[PDB]
């Protein structure tokens, strides 16, 4: 089996089960395309912007588990990819980047790629393409996943050499200690009020997460990246805690003497001011990288290990105990506590009211963000979609693309706002043309609006070039995508009509630009400092 | 109050830019670097001049997290080597 670089390349791609490809064309890339026409296995979606692309396989990976492929040409292309991956990066999402370059015989696109990738390279000549394949896909998918950037030069995919490539599978998790897993249920099992705290890690989990949030019958709560780990109504659910999580569970969190922290990693939107972040809780951390262990807060039990193989050594020694004293007073914190048509929350209820728990949500970033987070019954591991790390306006629309292709007979629902919508509009055209079943609920304030409310909350001049006009019509313009529109103006009829036939859709509400997101914490304060 | 880092590295172009990336990246005081390849093999050596803080084994799991990075170890050499150095120069 003789192969081009190119030809090698879809090969391997095909070989590891790839279906699907998005990007776009250019001269440096055209030879992998040419390739990719001959494929009879993988599709390739053609996006409008490379970072629609790339979100677009970003939200591939977001709900398969396994990395996504984008592919772009040197120069704009490779440029254009840096947010996508950036925002693959700090999230921890698989995603494989493909980018042609110039002949080895221009734009650094390594150099660009090194503080925004797992990990990069740039293939001098043919032979190293396997290895470096092949180790490309264990590196994004193992461990921490990650990112990948691979900048092929043309003169290396219209090369030719010779060889059989195997699917490339997740390196074995780290090892550690049975006094460890015994030393934490020790601290588990004599903890007066102990609090489960979920993070992103542990998606590929909710069995054993549930299996123990449940036994030990612990509060639980989780971060934006976890939601849905435990069912919005579950009795032990202390839904999301931090920067505009729900107040009782913010105080909750300080009354803790112990918590359990899995797959999360301390960020200060989810913390607040470290040292004022439940002083008096002893601290077990279970992370899959070392580097998280003690950089923010250190435990009194830290494993390095991924954390079903963690709870599965775990569960059998925790004793299962009914924490009734420690549930009464979670119970009390919330009799003082805040509690939520077309209003906003109203807006994410009826649209809740209109699918199933098989469908996927997808936000962009800003106030709609965090009311969805807030109100949405997210109750599925791997149906909410949210850029939380890099926190990228845009990434929605491209991501519930994405979703919608990796599970065509899933409804997506993208909530999103008038500021991000138009960072990748263009998308819409990639929605209609390939007839994904996607429906967009924007909540237009006429605003940025996350910013409005930090600037008329916090900074003394008040809101500034945080405003719009109101002179665009964006049912015009999803129309002229090749989009249904709706615009409340039965609404419910129109709202559960629009999302029950198929298609891409936008649905447009408009809300008042003074409305929040309440409660807030204020950038550097202490998690019992809300607003 | 300081230490040598060795690091064993695989040597392409440029694994230095990771390295050194990652240390302005993330605020890691260096006070003296030297790389140079191992002969007879595909792999370098770069030393690093850090401090013996708190923060020193979190240095350590970033730097581990580097692919290229084969090894990592704390060298047992004085760490008033390298400026000692700069005398042949
Ligand atoms: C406007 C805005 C508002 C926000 N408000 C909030 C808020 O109120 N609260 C909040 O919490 N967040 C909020 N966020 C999100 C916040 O910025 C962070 O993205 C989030 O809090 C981080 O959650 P995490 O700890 O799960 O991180 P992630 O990055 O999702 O989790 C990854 C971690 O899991 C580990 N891991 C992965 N796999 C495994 C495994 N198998 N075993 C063990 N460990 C594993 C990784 O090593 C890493 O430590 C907001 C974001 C925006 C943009
Ligand atoms: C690309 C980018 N630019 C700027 C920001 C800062 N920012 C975060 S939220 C936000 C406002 C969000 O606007 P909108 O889409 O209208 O959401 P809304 O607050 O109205 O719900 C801005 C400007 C960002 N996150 N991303
Ligand atoms: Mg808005």
């Amino acid at each position: 089996k003789r192969f081009t670089g190119a030809e090698f390349i879809v090969h391997f791609l095909e070989q590891q089960g790839i279906k699907i490809v998005t990007g776009i064309p250019g001269g440096s890339i055209l030879p992998v395309y040419d390739a990719l026409s001959q494929s009879t296995q993988i599709r390739h979606i053609l996006a409008r912007h490379e970072q629609g692309a790339g979100f677009i396989a970003q939200g591939m990976a977001r709900t398969d588990g396994k990395p996504a492929v984008c592919m772009a040409c040197s120069g704009p292309g490779a440029t254009n990819l840096v947010t996508a991956i950036a925002d693959a990066r700090l999230d921890s999402i698989p995603l494989i980047c493909i980018t042609g370059q110039v002949p080895a015989s221009e734009v650094d696109t390594y150099g660009i790629s090194i503080p925004i990738t797992k990990h990069n390279y740039l293939v001098r000549h043919i032979e190293e393409l396997p290895q470096v394949m092949s180790d490309a896909f264990r590196i994004a998918q193992s461990g921490r996943p990650g990112p990948v950037w691979i900048d092929i030069p043309k003169d290396v995919q219209t090369a030719v050499f010779e060889i059989q490539p195997a699917m490339a599978e997740k390196a074995a998790a780290p090892a550690f200690s049975e006094e460890s897993i015994r030393d934490a249920a020790a601290m588990i099992n004599a903890a007066k009020r102990p609090v489960l705290y979920l993070g992103g890690g542990v998606i590929n989990a909710p069995a054993r997460v549930r299996e123990l949030a449940e036994k030990a019958q612990l509060p639980t709560t989780m971060t934006l990246m976890a939601l849905g780990m435990l069912p919005k109504a579950h009795p032990l659910s202390l839904g999301m805690l931090g920067m505009h999580g729900v107040r009782s569970t913010n105080y909750i969190l300080q009354e803790a003497d112990l918590l359990i922290v899995l797959g999360a990693r301390f960020d200060d939107r989810a913390i607040g001011k470290t040292e004022q972040f439940c002083p008096n809780a002893k601290i077990i951390h279970v992370d899959i990288d070392r580097a998280e262990l003690g950089k923010i807060k250190q435990p009194h039990v830290a494993i390095q290990a991924d954390v079903d193989d963690v709870l599965a050594q775990l569960i059998p020694l925790v004793e299962a105990q009914p924490r009734a004293e420690w549930h009464q007073l979670v119970a009390d914190l919330q009799r003082e506590f805040p509690c939520p048509p077309l209003s906003h929350y109203g807006l994410i209820n009826a649209v809740a009211a209109c699918v199933d728990d098989n469908a996927i949500i997808t936000t962009d970033v800003g106030q709609h963000q965090m009311w969805t987070a807030q109100a949405y019954p997210l109750n599925r591991p791997r149906q909410w979609l949210t850029s939380g790390g890099l926190g990228t306006m845009g990434f929605g629309l491209p991501a519930a693309i994405g979703a919608a292709l990796a599970n065509p007979d899933r409804k997506v629902l993208c909530f999103s706002g008038d500021g991000s919508l138009m960072m990748n509009i263009q998308e819409m055209a990639t929605a209609s043309e390939n007839q994904l079943d996607v429906k967009i609920i924007l909540m237009n304030n006429e605003a940025l609006g996350l910013v409005h409310q930090q600037q008329s909350l916090f900074y003394e001049q008040g809101v500034f070039a945080a405003t719009y006009p109101g002179k665009i019509n964006f049912m015009q313009i999803a129309a002229g995508f090749g989009l249904e529109t709706c615009d409340l103006n039965d609404p419910q009829a129109s709202l559960q009509e629009i999302i029950n036939r198929p298609g891409p859709a936008l649905i447009h509400v408009r809300i008042d630009a003074e409305e929040k997101v309440y409660p807030m914490v204020p950038p550097g304060a202490a998690n019992t400092e809300m607003v | 109050d300081n230490v040598i880092l060795e690091l064993t590295v695989r040597n392409h172009p440029g694994v230095m830019t990771h390295v050194c990336g990652l240390f302005a990246r993330r605020a890691f005081n260096v006070e003296g670097i030297l790389c140079l390849p191992i002969q007879d093999s595909d792999k370098s050596h770069i030393w690093l001049l850090v401090n013996d803080d708190q923060r020193l084994e979190q240095m350590i799991s970033q730097i581990d997290k580097l692919e290229d990075v084969v090894k990592v170890q704390r060298n047992q050499s004085d760490p008033t080597m390298f400026n000692k150095i700069a005398v042949f120069f």
